[PDB]
């Protein structure tokens, strides 16, 4: 899941 | 209070910012949409949703003991507790400021249930009685926001969850949470004997709920009914 990863990692 | 309930209650977010930002997302993207392009009902509850997965995973982010785990940790818990932390959500937003015979969605949007009814159709409405019975109940038990955030923590903290690098914090939390609701409710609510295992048996019926729920909109999208919405309900 690559946007729950970017929710995750996004600043 | 115990101090534990007290740091819990502190990643809670901002609930009229959230609220004014998810129904300024949907009044753009529906006033903006054509005449011949509007969204259905069904579909104006996905987006919400949606919008509500977001600052879900926001909250978690930043909240107590979650921040510590790896991102990879971060991502099975969340991917096993997300719809039920959508109709925890849903239930406690009806046990606050809901009416009888109405539904209060997260734009704080007051809806009858007679018009939804009308349009969930057979699985939906009795997967909505069956969450409305369970608000009834935690009306009926004065179920507030101390338990709420507890609540939201052992759905979160679920030991149903697995290739987790760090399960010793995970079941940490579940047994340090259980055991401040524990004395929560037997101090500040005496009188109700049966309050902390009615409040804990909710939760295979919440988890029996959106595990359903989640079976139903699967069921809906391989019909081409129904984004981070779509991905949580991937795998
Ligand atoms: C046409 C009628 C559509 C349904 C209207 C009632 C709602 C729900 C509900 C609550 C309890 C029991 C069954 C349904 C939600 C259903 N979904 C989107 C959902 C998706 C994945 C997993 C779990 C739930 C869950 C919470 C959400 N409410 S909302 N619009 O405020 O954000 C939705 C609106």
């Amino acid at each position: 899941n690559a946007l729950l990863r970017y929710l995750l990692d996004k600043d | 209070i115990p101090h534990l309930i007290l740091e819990l209650l502190k990643c809670e977010p901002d609930e009229p910012q959230v609220q004014a930002k998810i129904m300024a997302y949907l009044q753009q993207e529906q006033a903006n949409r054509s005449k011949h392009e509007k969204l259905s009902t069904f579909g104006l509850m996905c987006k919400m949703a949606d919008q509500t997965l977001f600052s879900i995973v926001e909250w978690a982010r930043s909240s107590i003991f979650f921040r510590e785990l790896k991102v990879d940790d971060q991502m099975k818990l969340l991917q096993n507790c997300w719809s039920e932390l959508l109709i925890l959500d849903h239930i406690y937003r009806q046990v606050v400021h809901g009416k009888e015979g109405s539904i209060f969605l997260v734009t704080g949007q007051q809806v009858d249930y007679s018009i939804i009814a009308s349009q969930a159709g057979a699985t939906l409405n009795n997967l909505m009685s069956h969450a409305q019975e369970l608000v009834a109940k935690l009306r009926s038990l004065q179920f507030d926001q101390r338990e709420f955030v507890c609540l939201k923590f052992l759905v979160l903290f679920s030991l149903d969850v697995k290739n987790l690098e760090n399960f010793q914090l995970v079941e940490g939390v579940q047994e340090q949470v259980n055991a401040a609701l524990l004395d929560y409710t037997m101090c500040n609510y005496p009188q109700q004997t049966e309050k902390f295992g009615q409040l804990l048996l909710r939760l295979p019926e919440i988890r029996a709920i959106s595990m359903q729920a989640e079976e139903y909109l699967y069921y809906k999208h391989l019909n081409g009914d129904v984004n981070l919405l779509i991905e949580m309900l991937h795998a």
